[PDB]
């Protein structure tokens, strides 16, 4: 119920997801 | 042309589908969807369940204080006993809840599932002109989940000793199993642990001699550098041998453990060693095996805490 | 001051360093 | 020397059957004059619980180790 | 504060000594036992009967130095709580209101930079492995 | 002669052999 | 001046469905011990 | 092509100019070798002195030489 | 002869004939694998034949004492030592042969003799790989091994109280080890351990599946039924399909593998990187830094008295698990807990 | 091109890029100890120094600072309890800024060093080509340790020049920032003498300037350059780590 | 509210899982 | 808080993150 628990595991999951997109799509791209 | 079953036969059977639909499949889909939805619905949301039958429920659903890791499919109320115990035969939907229904019905629509995705595996391996022996490779764990699931319930007489589907059922099954048959001291578990160890083993092995023989399909050199390291030239020269050898291993060891569950379904446990070495007075020494024995009385002690009333355990 | 410990050490030390020129005057002899 | 040339050798054979038993001889020896009671320290199954503690052994202080194992095993 | 060192005695008046806590246990039984190492009472568990009980032994606890300096208590719920506080070692007052404490022990600042740094010594070791390899091996691994 | 498979062969097999007399031995000492 | 040592990163599709289903299994394992 | 030319650069010039020259033979390895050997006894003194596996009398090994 | 063509010496000589090859590779690696092996296994043997562990434990532990091969084992040193190295020149057993067997310190010398083999085998593994001129991959995956090693017979017992909490050389020891991490570390609920047996499972399931695959997809490269002699190990072609096992797995499971060094490293790098998580919680519990309890669920439970789940009835087996255990297994506590104070199901 | 876990191979093939990456990781590093120090003066709470100390708080980075000087700050209250005469320069905040500082000066100059890459000092000029000598390298790179290591031990533990170190009772009752005298007989090495860091760090200043000395003087043998791979810079990584 | 957030995450994966099945990238010279 | 920092770290993530796709969409085809 704390802030932190939930602001982290916000942030585990949509840091790296927006790094893999940006990877895909540059090889997509290309 | 071709009439309606004609051509339902030629959809069925056809190797141009996305996912094979065999004649496996046909019970294998509704089956595996049916467990999946009750599962899935159970595990969010769902009333406590009376697992020992003494008027005591336990919770294992998200919106009942619980969380991934604790959270599970309580198993039938042993009350029930073996009984088969569908929804119609229940007077009402929530008596169903609490009598612990969904376990029953998840575990006989999954022990289905499985064994016909054996078959469609068998089936699939048929049609593409394949040798049919993938199956009794996936056999194994499908013995080990039929021991799991339902022989020993059989042999325990109720459901309600059945695994919990659930990370933490696990553990207090195994916990509960080795209080009351002490697995660790059985051969046959002895032998599932050294073929579940070989198999990482040789995985490993294997994965790095062909990873690193691929160079700029196997090449002999690999053979050569096995025989330097571990001194067994001509132990594994063969391809073929070296490939059944590692699926021959772990399958060999799983099917005996789950032999080993299933014989101690039916009561007969592993090897006992408490007492045995003597002084000569007369007077027992301790020894690993009597430290082992400590632990599970202490397990069985705790065991079941209200459920019992009868000095010794026969159930 | 010098302790039993000590004595110990240097002991192991010594037998430690014949060891080891033993394998080293084994190598040695066998080579050529 | 291939170790079928090995095992054809009579040498071999006369002088490994005046050793293989002399080897088994000496373990059984070895167990049964007591020898490996007094070289390993293990108890004698006679003097596992002399009447002093009547009782397993316990070992209290590293350094005094040496005299005190040997007063536990009444030695 | 410090609610000073606390002493129990039976009604025979022989000293009794809590048996302090081993790290290992999370969870360990209260035993009072005399001098000589005997145990002379205890909590029956949660709801178990028992003959050598507080109350039935009849054990009292009095407080020197501290903030309960001079007192001495003899209610058995009251002894037990203390001998309860008591096996922890030295018995200490706590305010779990200002921050919410949830009651559980935490690690210190020790104990988390040694797992730190073991954790990343640890890795580091594969590191240097890996590392090693590539560079003895640069031939084959370039071509 | 004494070349490095001799050594490895009866370092390897002289501890063996005379362990399982020991072992054969301490079979049948009474208890 | 333009540095010779220059590449370009590249990652398939099979490497993003391996990427974001380890985030999210790692992420379901460890959330029940983060909330606590 | 040539490189930048910086006063910095030229200063240091010297030091990274000699790159890729060695010593023929086996130059000072019985050196290394003997100052390596000297390094593990003297790391095997220091982990026993810790370990209490070596009591020296001079040293404590305890909180209490703190208190000296 | 080298690069510049100079002269030999004793370590060109010494190189020649270590690197020789026989029956028996050596090599320089041998040098420090060999002797150190050699002495784990007699130390181990020569322990669990002769030696007793009466004055260290309390147990009897040998063959001579009259246990068989599953009740044998190498027991660690007392609780007493400490972390002492326990050398038989050393100031415990004072030079001494019989008290030093005697008081425990054959597992310090197997233990570290054994340790010093493993290096000496991955350096053994690394030189045999640059003559063979082959990528090392062999020992980045034998790292693995060590880290275990290393975390659960070396670390864990420098992080606790003394040798006395390591594993014992042998079956029922290693049982016993199990069995104490569950009771008090509830060591199945930490992460890591979750994360290294579901490697191990699968670096097992991947190797059943690639044998199963591969010998159900090979080419009809002879005639008569036993396949195995229809394979040349010299021939430069494929012995199995790789396209009809692609998709036969892609049509029965939907994903399949394509390319053979993919498939081959991740089996390879699944067991690898389980056990290296497993060391790694290991080295967490090193320190007591256990994932023992949920709070949440413990206050509900304690507030609530009819709140059960399958994590309580854990909780409850773990404190059975101590409190009946340790009256035996740890003696130099001197723990003598009274009958009606050992946690146990009222209902008997 | 290059998998996503080969991204930074890109930097070994030339010393500007690596200088600019190395200087990039240094300042994140001073940014990250700055940002801590903040932190943790912001929460700590000073009012209670015998019931609630430091290491009860969950303070990491601050005993780390305390263990070396710094024991006042600018909020008017010492680690003691006590009242702060005159914070100095030389406080918690200050610190913390100039690490903030630091960082920032990293960051710009490793900006600086990735746009300007090519760069005649890392040119050999015998063949024009990028070449480091990593032996020299190392010798000039042991003889600044050694001087530091030799600084440190001699003018601040000492306290001839610097503050000191904290030293303490053996139960931890009395313990303040003092000069400790260094201990050159055997109780230099007791792990619990403080005088053994004065002493250790002198004695290893003195050997870490000398062997700096031979290194940049002495060059490698032409067997040990090829069987270390002296060449390459990959083996100074493996060395490193 | 942490109920919902394993629901979520549990969803996502499934997800991911059908999406790697069905939308895979086409294998090619196998 | 938790409403108001939860909105905040998504208003700054996900638009950044679909910003950054779209530019190295772009800067892939020189
Ligand atoms: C020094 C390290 C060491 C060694 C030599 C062994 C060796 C052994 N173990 Mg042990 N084990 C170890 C560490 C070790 N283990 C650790 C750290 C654990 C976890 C705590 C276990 C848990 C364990 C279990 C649970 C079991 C074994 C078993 C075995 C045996 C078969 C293993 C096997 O098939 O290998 C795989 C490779 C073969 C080539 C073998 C005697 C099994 C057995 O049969 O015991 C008699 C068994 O049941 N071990
Ligand atoms: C001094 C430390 C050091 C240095 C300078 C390097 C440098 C290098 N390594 Mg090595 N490595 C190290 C330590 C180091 N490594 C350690 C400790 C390990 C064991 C874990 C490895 C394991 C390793 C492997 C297995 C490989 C390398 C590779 C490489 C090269 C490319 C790395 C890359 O692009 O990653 C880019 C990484 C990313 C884009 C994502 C990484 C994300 C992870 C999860 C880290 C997240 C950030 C982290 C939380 C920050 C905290 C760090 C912590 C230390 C405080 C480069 C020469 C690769 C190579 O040479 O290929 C030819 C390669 O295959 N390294
Ligand atoms: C699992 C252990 C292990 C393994 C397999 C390797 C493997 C390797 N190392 Mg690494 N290394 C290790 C541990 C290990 N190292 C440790 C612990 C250190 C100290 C921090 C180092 C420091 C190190 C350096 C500095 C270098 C290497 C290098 C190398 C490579 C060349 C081989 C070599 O130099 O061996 C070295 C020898 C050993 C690892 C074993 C020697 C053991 C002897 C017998 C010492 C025994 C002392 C004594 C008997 C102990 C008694 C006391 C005891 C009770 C405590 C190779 C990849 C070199 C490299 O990659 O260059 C390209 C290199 O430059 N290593
Ligand atoms: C290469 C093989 C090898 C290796 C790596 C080891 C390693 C080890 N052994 Mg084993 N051992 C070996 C061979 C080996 N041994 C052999 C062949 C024997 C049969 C004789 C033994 C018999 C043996 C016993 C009986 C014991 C060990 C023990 C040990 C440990 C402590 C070693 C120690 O303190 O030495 C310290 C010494 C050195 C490391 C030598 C270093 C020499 C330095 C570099 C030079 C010093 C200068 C020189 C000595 C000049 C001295 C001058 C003097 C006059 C002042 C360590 C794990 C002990 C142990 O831990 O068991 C619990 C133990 O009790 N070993
Ligand atoms: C001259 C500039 C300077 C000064 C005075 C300080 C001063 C301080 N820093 Mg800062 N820092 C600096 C630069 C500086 N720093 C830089 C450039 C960085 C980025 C890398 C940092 C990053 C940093 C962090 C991340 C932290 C500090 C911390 C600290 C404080 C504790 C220092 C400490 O315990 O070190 C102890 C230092 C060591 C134990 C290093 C040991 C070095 C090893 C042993 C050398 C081994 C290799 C050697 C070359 C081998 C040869 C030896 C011999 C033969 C020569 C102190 C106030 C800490 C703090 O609390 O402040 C917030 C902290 O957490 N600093
Ligand atoms: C219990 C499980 C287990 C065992 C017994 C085992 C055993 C072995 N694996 C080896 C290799 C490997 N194992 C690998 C991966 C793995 N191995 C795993 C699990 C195991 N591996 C797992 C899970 C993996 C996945 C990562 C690889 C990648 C390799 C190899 O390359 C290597 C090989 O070639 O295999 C044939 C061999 C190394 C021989 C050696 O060190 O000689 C030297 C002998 C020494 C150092 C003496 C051992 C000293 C030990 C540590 C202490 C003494 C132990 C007692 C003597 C016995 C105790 C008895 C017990 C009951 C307690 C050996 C046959
Ligand atoms: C409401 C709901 C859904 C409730 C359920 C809640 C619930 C309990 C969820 C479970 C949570 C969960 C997922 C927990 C697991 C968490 C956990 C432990 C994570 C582990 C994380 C992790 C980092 C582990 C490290 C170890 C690791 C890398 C493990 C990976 C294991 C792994 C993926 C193994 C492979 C398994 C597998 C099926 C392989 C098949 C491969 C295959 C298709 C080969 C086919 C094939 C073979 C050939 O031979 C050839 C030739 C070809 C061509 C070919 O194709
Ligand atoms: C992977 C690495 C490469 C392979 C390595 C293979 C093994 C190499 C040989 C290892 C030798 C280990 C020697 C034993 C050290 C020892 O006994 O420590 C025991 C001693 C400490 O000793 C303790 O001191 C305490 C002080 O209050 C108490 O008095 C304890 O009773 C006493 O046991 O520590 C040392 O001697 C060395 C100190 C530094 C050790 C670093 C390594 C271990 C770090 C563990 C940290 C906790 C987790
Ligand atoms: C009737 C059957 C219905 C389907 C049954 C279920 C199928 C599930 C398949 C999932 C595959 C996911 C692969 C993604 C990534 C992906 O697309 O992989 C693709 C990969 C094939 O890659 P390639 O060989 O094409 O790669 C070529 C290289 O050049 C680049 O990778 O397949 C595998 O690696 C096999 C391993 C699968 C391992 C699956 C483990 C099980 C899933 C994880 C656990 C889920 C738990 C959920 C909890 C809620
Ligand atoms: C995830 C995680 C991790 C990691 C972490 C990290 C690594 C972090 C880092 C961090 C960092 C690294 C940070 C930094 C920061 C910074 C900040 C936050 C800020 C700043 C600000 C400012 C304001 C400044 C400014 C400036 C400068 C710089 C100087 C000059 C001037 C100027 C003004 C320009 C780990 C794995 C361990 C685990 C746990 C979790
Ligand atoms: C320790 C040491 C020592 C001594 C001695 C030694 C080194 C020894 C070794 C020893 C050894 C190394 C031994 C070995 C042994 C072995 C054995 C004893 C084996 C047995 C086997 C068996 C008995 C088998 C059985 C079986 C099988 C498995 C198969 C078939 C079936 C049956 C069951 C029959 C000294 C002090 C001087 C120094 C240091 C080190
Ligand atoms: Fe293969």
């Amino acid at each position: 119920v704390n802030i932190y628990g939930l602001t982290a595991t916000a942030l585990f999951i949509i840091i790296p997801t927006s790094f893999l997109l940006i990877l895909y799509v540059k090889t997509a791209s290309t | 042309n071709s009439s309606l079953w004609a051509r339902f036969c030629e959809w069925i059977t056809s190797t141009e589908n996305r996912l094979y639909i065999g004649w496996f499949g046909v019970i294998m889909i509704p089956c595996l969807l049916t467990a999946t939805s009750v599962f899935i619905i159970a595990f969010i949301a769902a009333p406590p369940v009376d697992i020992d039958g003494i008027r005591e429920p336990v919770s294992g659903s998200l919106l009942y204080g619980n969380n991934i890791i604790t959270g599970a499919v309580i198993p039938t109320s042993n009350a029930i006993g073996l009984h088969f115990y569908p929804i119609w035969e229940a007077a009402s939907l929530d008596e169903w809840l609490y009598n612990g229904g969904p376990y029953q019905l998840i575990v006989c629509h999954f022990l289905l599932g499985v064994y016909c995705y054996m078959g469609r595996e068998w089936e699939l391996s048929f049609r593409l002109g394949m040798r049919p022996w993938i199956a009794v490779a996936y056999s194994a764990p499908v013995a080990a989940a039929s021991a799991v699931f339902l022989v020993y319930p059989i042999g325990q007489g109720s459901f309600s000793d059945g695994m919990p589907l659930g990370i933490s059922g696990t553990f207090n099954f195994m916990i509960v199993f080795q209080a009351e048959h002490n697995i660790l001291m059985h051969p046959f578990h002895m032998l599932g642990v050294a073929g579940v160890f070989g198999g990482s083993l040789f995985s490993a092995m294997h994965g790095s001699l062909v990873t690193s023989s691929l160079i700029r399909y196997n090449i002999v050199a690999a053979h050569g550098y096995f025989g330097r390291l571990i001194f067994q030239y001509a132990s594994f020269n063969n391809s073929r041998s070296l490939h059944f050898f590692l699926a021959a291993w772990p399958v060999i060891g799983i099917w005996f453990t789950a032999l080993g569950l299933s014989t101690m379904a039916f009561n007969l446990n592993g090897f006992n060693f408490n007492q045995s070495v003597v002084d000569s007075q007369g007077r027992v020494l301790n020894t690993w095996a009597d430290i082992i024995n400590r632990a599970n009385l202490g397990m069985e002690v705790m065991h079941e805490r209200n459920a019992h009333n009868f000095p010794l355990d026969l159930a | 001051a010098v302790t039993p410990s000590l004595k110990n050490f240097l002991g192991s030390l010594i037998a430690g360093a014949t060891v080891l020129g033993g394998i080293a005057l084994a190598i040695t002899a066998v080579s050529k | 020397r291939p170790f079928s040339d090995i095992l054809t050798s009579i040498r071999y054979w006369v002088i490994h059957s005046i050793t293989v038993p002399a080897l088994f001889i000496a373990g059984w020896l070895f167990v049964s004059t007591g020898l490996a009671y007094d070289v390993f320290g293990t108890p004698r199954p006679n003097e596992y619980f002399t009447e002093d503690r009547q009782e397993a052994p316990l070992i209290t202080d590293r350094f005094n180790a040496l005299e005190q194992v040997k007063k536990l095993s009444g030695n | 504060g410090w609610l000073g060192h606390a002493s129990f005695k039976d009604q025979e008046g022989r000293e009794l000594f809590v048996r302090r806590m081993p790290t290992f246990f999370e969870t360990f039984p209260v035993l009072l036992l005399d001098k000589d190492g005997i145990v002379r009472a205890d909590v029956p568990f949660r709801k178990a009967e028992s003959k050598y009980s507080i109350e039935q032994v009849g054990v009292s606890v009095t407080f020197y130095g501290g903030e309960l300096d001079g007192l001495t208590f003899t209610d058995p719920a009251t002894v037990k709580k203390y001998a309860r506080k008591a096996q922890l070692g030295e018995i200490f007052e706590f305010d779990r209101s200002t921050l919410q404490s949830d009651g559980v022990f935490r690690s210190s600042p020790r104990g988390w930079f040694t797992f730190g740094h073991v954790c990343f010594a640890l890795l580091f070791f594969f590191g240097h492995i890996w590392h090693g390899a590539r560079t003895i091996f640069r031939d084959v691994f370039a071509g | 002669i004494f070349t490095v498979r001799w050594l490895a062969i009866h370092g390897i097999a002289v501890p063996t052999i005379f362990f399982l007399g020991a072992i054969t031995a301490m079979q049948f000492i009474q208890r | 001046r333009p540095n010779p040592n220059k590449q370009v990163v590249e990652l398939n599709r099979t490497s993003l469905y391996w990427g974001l289903l380890l985030i999210f299994v790692l992420a379901v394992l460890f959330s029940s011990y983060i909330f606590n | 092509e040539p490189g930048l030319v910086t006063p910095l650069g030229t200063l240091l010039r010297p030091l990274n100019s000699e790159a890729g020259k060695v010593l023929p033979g086996w130059g000072t390895t019985v050196l290394m070798a003997v100052f390596i050997l000297l390094f593990a006894a003297f790391l095997l003194i220091i982990l026993e002195i810790y370990n209490s596996s070596l009591i020296l009398d001079d040293v404590s090994m305890s909180w209490e030489t703190l208190a000296k | 002869i080298g690069t510049y063509q100079e002269k030999r010496t004793w370590f060109d000589d010494a190189d020649d004939w270590l690197r020789q090859d026989r029956f028996v590779f050596v090599g320089w690696s041998g040098l420090l694998l060999f002797p150190c092996a050699y002495f784990a296994l007699g130390g181990w043997l020569t322990g669990t034949t002769f030696v007793t562990s009466w004055y260290t434990h309390g147990l009897a532990t040998s063959y001579l004492e009259g246990c068989n091969f599953l009740t044998a084992a190498v027991s660690t040193p007392a609780n007493s030592m400490a972390h002492s190295l326990l050398f038989v020149w050393g100031p415990e057993a004072q030079g001494d042969f019989t008290r030093w067997c005697q008081l425990g310190g054959l597992w310090a010398f197997v233990a570290l003799h054994g340790a010093f083999g493993l290096i000496g085998f991955m350096l053994r593994q690394f030189e045999i790989a640059r003559s063979v001129n082959l990528r090392p991959y062999n020992a980045i995956a034998f790292s693995a091994p060590i880290a275990v090693f290393v975390s659960v017979f070396l670390i864990y017992p420098l992080g606790q109280s003394g040798w006395f909490f390591a594993p014992s050389f042998g079956v029922a020891a290693i049982f016993r080890f199990i069995l104490f991490f569950q009771g008090f570390h509830n060591w199945t609920l930490n992460p890591f351990h979750m994360m290294g047996v579901a490697g191990v499972l699968g670096a097992a399931l991947l190797c059943a599946i690639h044998g199963a695959t591969v010998e159900n997809t090979l080419f009809e490269d002879g005639d008569g039924a036993n396949t195995f002699r229809a394979f040349n190990p010299t021939q430069a072609e494929e012995t199995y399909s790789m396209v009809t096992a692609n998709r036969f797995w892609s049509q029965i499971f939907g994903v399949a593998f394509s390319n053979k060094r993919w498939l081959h490293f991740f089996m390879l790098l699944v067991p690898v990187t389980g056990l290296w998580m497993s060391a790694i919680g290991v080295v967490g519990l090193a320190l007591n830094l256990r994932a023992y309890d949920f709070v949440s669920q413990e206050i509900r439970a304690a507030e609530d008295p009819e709140f059960e789940t399958f994590y309580t009835k854990n909780i409850l087996l773990n404190e059975g698990i101590r409190a009946w255990m340790a009256a035996q297994d740890q003696p130099h506590e001197r723990l003598v807990f009274p009958e009606e104070v050992l946690p146990r199901g009222n209902a008997l | 091109g290059l998998p996503w876990y080969r991204v930074h191979t890109v930097v070994i093939n030339d010393p500007g890029r690596l200088i600019s990456v190395h200087l990039m990781h240094t300042a994140l590093v001073s940014g990250w100890a700055g940002s801590m120090a903040l932190f943790e003066i912001s929460v700590f709470d000073p009012s209670d120094p015998v019931l609630n100390p430091m290491w009860r708080q969950g303070m990491f980075v601050l005993p780390f600072m305390t263990r070396l000087g710094i024991t006042q700050s600018w909020g008017g209250w010492t680690i003691s309890g006590e009242t702060a005469t005159n914070p100095g320069i030389w406080s918690y905040e200050g610190v913390a800024a100039a690490h903030i500082i630091l960082s920032g000066a990293l960051f710009l100059a490793s900006v600086w060093h990735w746009t300007y890459w090519d760069l005649e000092l890392f040119r050999d000029p015998r063949t024009g080509k990028t070449a480091l000598d990593l032996p020299k390298i190392f010798g000039i790179h042991l003889f600044l340790s050694g001087l530091l290591c030799f600084g440190f031990g001699a003018f601040h533990v000492t306290g001839v020049f610097g503050p000191g170190i904290w030293v303490s009772d053996p139960y931890g009752l009395t313990g303040r920032v003092q000069p400790v005298a260094p201990s050159w007989g055997a109780d230099g090495f007791d792990p619990y003498n403080p005088g053994g860091i004065a002493s250790h760090h002198i004695a290893a200043g003195i050997l870490g300037v000398l062997a700096g000395l031979f290194h940049l003087c002495v060059r490698p043998s032409i067997r040990l350059y090829f069987g270390l791979s002296m060449g390459s810079i990959e083996t100074v990584l493996s060395s490193s780590i | 509210m942490e109920a919902l957030v394993y629901t979520f995450l549990l969803v996502g994966t499934l997800g991911i899982i059908f999406f790697s099945i069905f939308f895979r990238d086409p294998p090619r010279m196998i």
